[PDB]
This record gives C-alpha cells, sequence and structure tokens, in this order.
C-alpha cells in the first residue's frame, strides 16, 4: 500500500534493463569458461 | 550475512518516506492545502502562503 | 453592553447569509483576519461566536 | 472541502463519530456525504509519463 502513496505523490520506480536471468546467464558463462579454460578465455581465445 | 545489500534498499526506502512526510509542513503557513488557502483568502493576500 | 461586561451569543444550525448586512449606517470598520469577506460566504464553520 | 479525483464506495469501517479519513501522507482518502451518511473513498484519476 506504501507503493500506491507514493505513486499518488508523482513518486515512481523504473525497472533495469537487465533482468535477474540474464545476469544468471552472465554468471553461467563465466563460470562455465573458468572450469573449461583456466584463463586462456580472458586474454583471447578460449 | 547479506546486511550490506540490504543496507542499501533500506537507505532508498526512507529517502522516499521522508520526502512524502514532508508534504504535511505549512513552512509558517496558515495551512498544508492549497485548495483551502485558495478558497480562504482573496488572491492579493494568498500569495504568500503560497 | 458595556465593554467591561461584554455579550457572547453562540450561533449554530443555520444558513448563514453574510450578503445582507450593508444596511446600517456604513461602517466604519469592517476587518477579517484569517478569511476574506469579498462575498466569501461559500465557506462551513462548526460554530460562530 | 475542493478537491478533483474519482469517488466510488468505500469498505471501511467508519465508526459514527468518524466523519473523513486519511492516508498516510496525511491527505484526505475517504469521506462521508452529508445528505446520506455515505462512505465515498477518493482516487486520483488516471496518469503516468510519457
Ligand atoms: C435532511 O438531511 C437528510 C440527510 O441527512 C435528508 O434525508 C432529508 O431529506 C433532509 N431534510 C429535508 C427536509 O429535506
Amino acid at each position: 500500500d506504501l507503493i500506491c502513496a507514493q505513486k499518488f505523490k508523482g513518486l515512481t520506480v523504473l525497472p533495469p534493463l537487465l533482468t535477474d536471468e540474464m545476469i544468471a546467464q552472465y554468471t553461467s558463462a563465466l563460470l562455465a569458461g573458468t572450469i573449461t579454460s583456466g584463463w586462456t578465455f580472458g586474454a583471447g581465445p578460449a | 550475512a547479506l546486511g550490506k545489500l540490504q543496507d542499501v534498499v533500506n537507505h532508498n526506502a526512507q529517502a522516499l518516506n521522508t520526502l512524502v512526510k514532508q508534504l504535511s509542513s505549512k513552512f509558517g503557513a496558515i495551512s498544508s492545502v492549497l485548495n483551502d488557502i485558495f478558497s480562504r483568502l482573496d488572491p492579493p493576500e494568498a500569495e504568500v502562503q503560497i | 453592553a458595556s465593554v467591561y461586561a461584554w455579550n457572547r451569543k453562540r450561533i449554530s444550525n443555520c444558513v448563514a447569509d453574510y450578503s445582507v448586512l450593508y444596511n446600517l449606517a456604513p461602517f466604519f470598520t469592517f476587518k477579517c483576519y484569517g478569511v476574506s469577506p469579498t462575498k466569501l460566504n461559500d465557506l462551513c464553520f462548526t460554530n460562530v461566536y | 472541502l475542493k478537491g478533483t479525483g474519482v469517488l466510488t464506495e468505500s469498505n471501511k469501517k467508519f465508526l459514527p463519530f468518524q466523519q473523513f479519513g486519511r492516508d498516510i501522507a496525511d491527505t484526505t482518502d475517504a469521506v462521508r456525504d452529508p445528505q446520506t451518511l455515505e462512505i465515498l473513498d477518493i482516487t486520483p484519476c488516471s496518469f503516468g509519463g510519457v
């Protein structure tokens, strides 16, 4: 109910551009890269 | 364990709350509601409250 | 009454029409505080003294 | 009381002595009709950003 009270005074919240699934996808990609390639994928090809 | 992140969230909430609570202050005027000021005073002397 | 024994009258439960008061001799003083008299009989009050 | 908005039938349990309601921001939220003693909720009509 507090959100509606704030909204009726002109105060609102904008959503982020990246969703939580996308951030989890980044984390999974980083984890897979480090597990299968070590540190080679951070300097060039994996 | 996750206090730091929670702190961030809490801070933002607090700020918003404070801002809303500032709408009940009259800052030395006769009332906190603009409609009352306009419906009780003639415009030459109603400008100071607004 | 005398100023040291001024009379107080309670006004309630009626229709307050302030239009018809300019019927005596031209009154020197008609001054309002917190409200304006320029045809502002459109407000509703709790009690009148 | 002068305002603008949408009037609907409210489920607030005003007890017999209570006349009008207020929200968190300390502004009028519900009112009572002085001709039918009915409780009416007040809500600003729709708005948003473009
Ligand atoms: C007095 O007000 C009531 C509502 O409170 C209404 O029902 C009634 O008709 C009014 N009296 C007259 C004589 O119209």
